[PDB]
């Protein structure tokens, strides 16, 4: 079968490069040419114990158009058989017996990975377990990005935001970091800035990376400016007001940007891209969102059907 | 065997681990239930030592311990020594080595990882970091040093 | 047509011991083998005026996997259709002029008959009623016993918990009283007592049962031991503590057990079945839940299906 | 229950507590944290008496117990010897008698009792009955069967 | 200084019989001859963890009426004091560098005892935890008793309705039991029966107690008739409906009852006392109410003054 | 009439040090020589548009120990002046025309501000408003500072835990840089640092502060170590995990400190001091709180009082 056939897809750390370049490809086959059958039969579970419309609509969309049936929940603002009383693991141990896979997304890290062990033969995709991973989300940046710019390699990248808190700024990071020299450019308040961690990680791999206090530092040299929400809940008022002018996105800013250049948010914006950039052809967010259904399909092809006539 | 000016105790086979320091012999009987057992078992704590000063001595009774079952001391008692006993005689000598994994008995230190309101066994890979190990929670996959996972 | 061919399904006292084996029949046929169009160009109303998730989600992947179409909705925290202003009648005298059949669970006793008088010719399967029936959990019970005791004649049942307030063990109860020499051992609380009434329905029709305090007395000649969740909230706190030990299985109480002894829980369990028990060859409470896809599967096949080309 | 082999030799002075019923002799140096101390202790599981097929034996030294802590193991080894003492003699024995009231070691049955969440000692009254023993929660005022405060 | 002279009142278990007598004989006094600045500059805590307007409007004007002042909060939904978990105890150790005395009503059982242990110098007074105690309640009850009947000793109680958990009952019974000559007449559904330890606590103290279906067998010889509210909460509609007819008071069902008994209820009533009783002399559950104020205005007294000149 | 008569106590910037001095000489009089009928007659607004509990019943204790009614409110779910759109300027009108002197908190900075400009001949005492003041903390924190140590100058001052977000270490850093010789101490996580502004402040005054990993490079030395809780809401689980450690403060870590030595925290404490602090000499948070007391009695005295005859 292929590499991927009945695999469960939890972290973006257990993906070779290859993984991931097989996915993509996989994505722009289903693109170019649809297999509105290819899952007729199957029945899958979108079981959102933590709401998200966006996500949970783009997943199901995704199924629908490989012909799969959905069933499923949200808002588990109890959902007794999810939080109540009931173990995760039981919550499982019943949703394996009826479906054919599981995409869930849950507010505890590793809640994904725990059901991988009751699933059985049912294979679990992660649509995010708190603040660990969301791999599906990185699957469709890097598919943008891989078609906007030709390639995964060899990239000039901006990541912009709350750098510290955005779990999956700190996946596109790893995800970019498998392939081969790309340069990472981070503009962040200090208050949010990139983990050590993940900086440790580049240096070992001798991959370079620089801080940044503005986007117009940059904004010269890069081909991917990727975007993140500053959570202002985190944030004291008047601390977002002092710091939050260099992390927000006027069209006004891109006079200088390269032709190539993307802008790139994995949504909700509003507070750090103005509108007025929406019709500049460096807008791609909207059209990032919509390669999250080819991403999404992928995965759900390689996981359920064994070889993949494509 | 502890022997002092009296009574002495060996035993036909079985385990004997020593040189656990001191204030840790009672903390791996916890960790590793090895009570929870028919055989005889013979623990000296407190023992005066000199290659130190005190140490733990736990001797268990037909009962043997893997290498993957020594090395999980290495992180309480990485200066022991655990002997294999037969017919009255310590055919083996053995010290822990840092395991790759340590399961079941730490916790994990985030409060939201999904390990603890569940029927599963905590299970972190080792990343010795010349200076101090690194556990990385197979779950949530957060890293800690081995000093703040030890002290919940 | 087949017997139950458009036919209501709302109480386990108004099916025959010979719709009872159709059903489990029909069951065994579809577990065998799929007939995933069976139900095509047929859309269900999975009606859930009381949420209730694993049910929810059991009943509509049995449509799915017939091939219906599935509308629908749950907690109705309102839903002005359904509980607001609205009667009942009125929300069924809408949703019938637009499915085909309509499963309902409702918090109120008689729901699902009262829906039956203002539904037309649009058949309604009960999936709760309040305090009252669940003939669809009584059928994925009488399943599971079928299938691994090879009969539903002559077995040795015991019934653990709160057999009081169990709508679920007084169904099973009726059930297995409609087939021959089943012997009946009841443990619970005296404040969980198996009601007087179906002590005087067996005593009736000369049925065998007694009353224990705990499993270790009968737990060598039990064929299956049904355990059912003690509704905590009930119980004064000290009240269950002082109580609870009797009621409770753990690995080490089935030393005793038949080979052939399964152990079955409509679920959640949690306060009364330790996990340790998960691992013998008597748990079956998850393979039990499974069963439900089938039965609900052959229900839903023999109510909309004129024959049943099994 | 002598014994003609290698067992434990016995010291000048301290308390040794014997006839301690299998798998009771740990849970004894857990729930009354026995070995937080830095006195040579020694411990025997699983040997051999003649009364009781197998018994545990605990050796603490330099250490006394009062006819109070003795009363406290009651409980557990309702049958034990605590034996005491000085220049290599047991100078004293003594059987555990049914405390008035036990603290620390038992915990609530009482799910709503306040005692769960709080910086408290439990604390329960002790009363004999034919077939077991009652134990009333000086927080909540319930009582409840020690069968039932033991459970695990 | 009297006996009761800055002591905690927490239980009815910790209060002999002289207790009683000395709180009961200083209610009588106060409801006499009052003393409306007995208290004054004395600042007291009114805190409800768990709301409870009928006590704690009681209970303040109880205060009121002895000229002291008063602080405090009701439910914690409304408290930060404990919120987010500070414990108990710390919540205690500050609001008991403030004020002379704490009335705390709480959910958890043992919360007065915990706050005594933490409120070094200031005496705390226990309006309610949970399923435990409620001393103020079973005192305002023997005021009552003693004030109409003129006696504590050799009267014929009668309780009625949900001896099972009413907490109220079970404090009254204990505290008539450190008195002489009482009989006990238990009046309620099987499901709801006195429990055994109180039956077993009568039986060690030799005092008599019998068990009886209807009011009616022991109209003629009760004294005091003490209704009780029935949780229907914890009990099925339908069973509440079956029995709620054995233990409800109508007018007629006084025709035989002795010129000196009392019908007492804590209350609410609802459906325990119809109406048409309110107008007969037996009825005396809203004079019971009345009484809390002078039984809560001796303990408040007795508690913070040495020496009563009354 | 003293400087501070019919004033508005909004900011600690607004109090010079003899303001501060005057206060808590006040307090130290009324603490030793009550005046329980001092403010007969006057009443005061209890205005907690944000609840707090221990602020608001502190502060209703305060001035019921001096004679004064009281009137208002908590949380404003639960309040209609300023629901629905009546500003809190209109509020401010309405309830000056009632009381003699408003006491308030409010979620936004500068609340009790505005309500001075409209509350017109009645003192407006700000109980905490927002991230920016808590004046009478502050006031209690210095009273106990000046009770235990004997002074305000030449202290050694550490500060442990939030000290980026706590308006209370931030207002008692102001407070102490308005004597002379203090130096400062630091002791908090990168992320959770003493603001650049507060250091600024320091350094233009020519006062000593440093930084310090843990409580053992200071605690030889210290006079005050004042603890507070850390805003863990704002970080993340692991992340508060991996560093709490160095902000836990245990008994033994008290081993060489000074006899004079004071713990101090505003409380709710709960990971950050643990219960065997309390018992040693050292403990004095449970104290502090009672002096709020005497803080806010001695303000509210010299606010509605001319000349006080202490
Ligand atoms: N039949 C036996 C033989 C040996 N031992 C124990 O084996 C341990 C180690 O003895 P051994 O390796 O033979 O010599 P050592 O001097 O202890 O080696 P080292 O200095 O490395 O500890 C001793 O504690 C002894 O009590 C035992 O309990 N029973
Ligand atoms: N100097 C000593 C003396 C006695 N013991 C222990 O204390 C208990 C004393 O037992 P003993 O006086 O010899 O009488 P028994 O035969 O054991 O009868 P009993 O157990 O009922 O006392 C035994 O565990 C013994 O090993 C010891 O360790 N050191
Ligand atoms: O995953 C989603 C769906 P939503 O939870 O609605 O933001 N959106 C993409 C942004 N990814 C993030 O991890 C931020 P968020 O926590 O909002 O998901
Ligand atoms: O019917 C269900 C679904 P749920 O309401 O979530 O328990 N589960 C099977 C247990 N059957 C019962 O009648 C108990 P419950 O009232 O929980 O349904
Ligand atoms: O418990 C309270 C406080 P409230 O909730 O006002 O009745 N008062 C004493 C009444 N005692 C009872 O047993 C009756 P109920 O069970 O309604 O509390
Ligand atoms: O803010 C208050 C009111 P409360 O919510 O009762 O603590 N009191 C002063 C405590 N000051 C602090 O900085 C501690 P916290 O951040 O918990 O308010
Ligand atoms: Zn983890
Ligand atoms: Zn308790």
């Amino acid at each position: 079968a292929n590499p991927l056939y009945q695999k469960h897809i939890i972290s973006i750390n257990d993906l070779s490069r290859d993984d991931l370049n097989l996915v993509l490809a996989t994505a722009a086959k289903l693109k170019a040419n649809p297999q509105p059958e290819l899952l007729k039969h199957k029945v899958i579970a979108s079981c959102f114990f933590e709401a998200s419309t966006r996500t949970r609509l783009s997943f199901e969309t995704s199924m629908h158009r490989l012909g799969a049936s959905v069933v499923g929940f949200s808002d588990s603002a109890n959902t007794s058989l999810g939080k109540k009383g009931e173990t995760l693991a039981d919550t499982i141990s019943v949703i394996s017996t009826y479906v054919d896979a599981i995409v869930m997304r849950h507010p505890q890290e590793g809640a994904a990975r725990l059901a991988t062990e009751f699933s059985g033969n049912v294979p679990v995709l992660n649509a995010g377990d708190g603040s660990n991973q969301h791999p599906t989300q990185t699957l469709l940046d890097l598919f943008t990005i891989q078609e906007t710019q030709g390639r995964l390699d060899n990239l000039h990248v901006a990541m912009v935001g709350d750098l510290k808190y955005g779990r999956t700024v700190h996946s596109l990071t790893q995800a970019l970091a498998k392939f081969d020299g790309n340069r990472f450019y981070f503009i962040a308040p200090d208050a949010l800035a990139m983990p050590q961690y993940i900086l440790d990680m580049l240096d070992e791999k001798g991959i370079a990376w620089s801080l940044h206090s503005s986007i117009e530092e940059v904004m010269a040299e890069v081909d991917i400016l990727y975007m993140t929400r500053v959570q202002k809940e985190r944030l004291d008022p008047s601390e977002y007001a002092n710091v939050k002018a260099q992390f927000v996105l006027r069209a006004s800013d891109l006079h200088n940007a390269k032709a190539n250049m993307k802008v790139l948010h994995p949504l909700p914006r509003v507070d750090e891209i103005a509108t007025d950039v929406d019709k500049t052809p460096h807008a791609w967010y909207f059209q990032q969102a919509g390669n999250g259904i080819f991403a999404r399909q992928a995965l759900l092809a390689l996981v359920l059907n064994r070889d993949l006539v494509l | 065997t502890h022997d002092n000016k009296l009574q002495v105790e060996a035993i036909k086979r079985g385990t004997v681990i020593d040189h656990i320091p001191a204030q840790i012999g009672f903390k791996l009987l916890s960790l590793f239930k090895l009570t929870e057992t028919d055989q005889r078992i013979t623990i000296g704590l407190n023992l005066p030592s000199g290659e130190m000063g005190r140490k733990d001595l736990i001797k268990i009774e037909n009962t043997f311990l893997s290498e993957d079952q020594v090395d999980q001391l290495a992180l309480y008692a990485p200066q022991a020594t655990v002997n294999r006993i037969d017919n009255y005689e310590v055919v083996g000598k053995s010290r822990p080595s840092l395991p790759e994994r340590i399961d079941n008995v730490l916790v994990c230190p985030n409060s939201n990882c999904i390990s603890h309101a569940e029927p599963v066994s905590s299970s972190f890979a080792v990343r010795k970091r010349a200076n101090d190990i690194a556990l990385k929670c197979k779950y949530c996959e957060k890293e800690f040093s081995h000093n703040v996972v030890l002290a919940n």
